[PDB]
């Protein structure tokens, strides 16, 4: 069972620099090269070079050299890659992939064989500064819910009726705008007999930011 | 870079085909064309390496050929597991690799939206500002394309749309929010979301009244 490991997921300003660890464990690490790659969220994959687990001899595309820097420790059998100088658009998944053998029949770097790959660790830049969010309702069987807008770092929770219900609930996963600022929304299934009727309310918490809201939807 | 189509369109059964088409300095002059297929955020798989090449596992039914400077990868036994994003992968000299733009695969036929569009409260036109809110949930499999728009023009303008998101019943959710200032509200007849799943599309409407 050859498997990668990395780390789990760091947000960072814009102008420092990120560190990512590559664990891989089923083979000799010293013999296969080791090929980073990244994607944006919604965007496609992206080839950051490669790394000889032995000699450590690295190369990167031309518009890397400079912020990327990958290292290695055989010990502990992990591939390390550094991005310098973060831009907001370095927000993205970062993969470790491993790539062709090392021998010395044939092949430099070359052969993109990316066999096994890793889970992915999310770095997110952006303008960092905590913020609670501004929620707004969302008014109308019939669906109703809140807009949980603008708020700084991840997570929100959301509730309805302090938690009287969990029938028709739907958290969505938040979305990260260009703003460096998330948002997300709660929505939730009741019967048309029931307005006027119930009181619906959900309630917020965006502990980063302290913010408990409790706010209320009618038609 | 690598130009793939954005879309390609098959129906269970079999038979398919994406492309990719590359320069004379890669392609046309290697055989280092692979193939990944990518289900919603998951990492890319090796469906195929060295042009025309299967790994351990992958089945029979993908395979790849090239004609000088064009990649094929063809899935033979279409299947609703196979929808997912396909990468073209190349290797173009001088120590460097390169990506395709990204071919998203769907399967026309059988799990559809539960589209629920939502306009801009009463509220937040009065914090100067507006948002649409496209809420989709309960799809299989998890790829969804979602398009906006005023009266009967594609917006485009800010509109974040989420990746699929595995719930508690193996089905998928994505959520878009168009972002506009009121002014673009009061003035347009309407908006509408369009979340086109697999060749059916559902479509959601909304106006300032």
């Amino acid at each position: 069972q050859v498997q990668l490991v990395q780390s789990g997921a760091e947000v960072k300003k814009p102008g420092a620099s990120v560190k990512v660890s590559c664990k891989a464990s089923g083979y000799t690490f010293t013999g296969y090269y080791m090929h980073w790659v990244r994607q944006a969220p919604g965007q496609g994959l992206e080839w950051m070079g490669w790394i000889n687990p032995n000699s450590g001899g690295t190369n990167y595309a031309q518009k890397f050299q400079g912020r990327v820097t990958m290292t290695r420790d055989t010990s502990i059998s992990t591939a390390y890659m550094e991005l310098s100088r973060l831009r907001s658009d370095d927000t993205a998944v970062y993969y470790c992939a491993t790539g062709g053998w090392i021998g010395l029949y044939y092949d430099s770097s070359g052969y993109p064989n990316f066999d096994y790959w890793g889970q992915g660790t999310l770095v997110t830049v952006s303008g960092a500064s905590t913020k609670g969010p501004s929620v707004f309702p969302l008014a109308p069987t019939a669906a109703l819910g809140c807009l949980v807008k603008d708020y700084f770092p991840e997570p929100v929770t959301v509730s309805w009726n302090s938690g009287a219900l969990t029938s028709g609930v739907h958290t969505f996963p938040a979305v990260l705008q260009s703003s460096g600022l998330y948002s997300l929304s709660s929505v939730v299934t009741v019967p048309s007999s029931s307005l006027g009727t119930q009181t619906y309310i959900c309630n917020v918490n965006h502990k980063p930011s302290n913010t408990k809201v409790d706010k209320r939807v009618e038609p | 870079a690598l130009t793939q189509p954005a879309s390609v369109s098959g129906s269970p059964g079999q038979s398919i085909t994406i492309s990719c088409t590359g320069t004379s300095s890669d392609v046309g002059s290697y055989n280092l064309v692979s193939w990944y297929q990518q289900h919603p955020g998951k990492a890319p798989k090796l469906m195929i390496y060295e042009v025309s090449k299967r790994p351990s596992g992958v089945s029979n039914r993908f395979s790849g050929s090239k004609s000088g400077n064009t990649a094929s990868l063809t899935i033979s036994g279409l299947q609703a597991e196979d929808e997912a994003d396909y990468y073209c992968c190349s290797y173009a000299g001088s120590s460097i690799i390169l990506f395709g733009g990204g071919t998203k695969l769907t399967v026309l036929g059988q799990g559809a939206p539960s589209v629920t569009l939502f306009p801009p409260s009463s509220e937040e036109l009065q914090a100067n500002k507006a948002t649409l809110v496209c809420l989709i949930s309960d799809f299989y499999p998890g790829a969804v394309t979602v398009a906006w728009k005023a009266d009967s023009s594609p917006v485009k303008a800010g509109v974040e749309t989420t990746t699929p998101s595995k719930q508690s019943n193996n089905k998928y959710a994505a959520s878009s929010y168009l972002s506009l200032t009121p002014e673009q509200w009061k003035s347009h007849r309407s908006y509408s979301c369009q979340v086109t799943h697999e060749g059916s599309t559902v479509e959601k409407t909304v106006a300032p009244t």
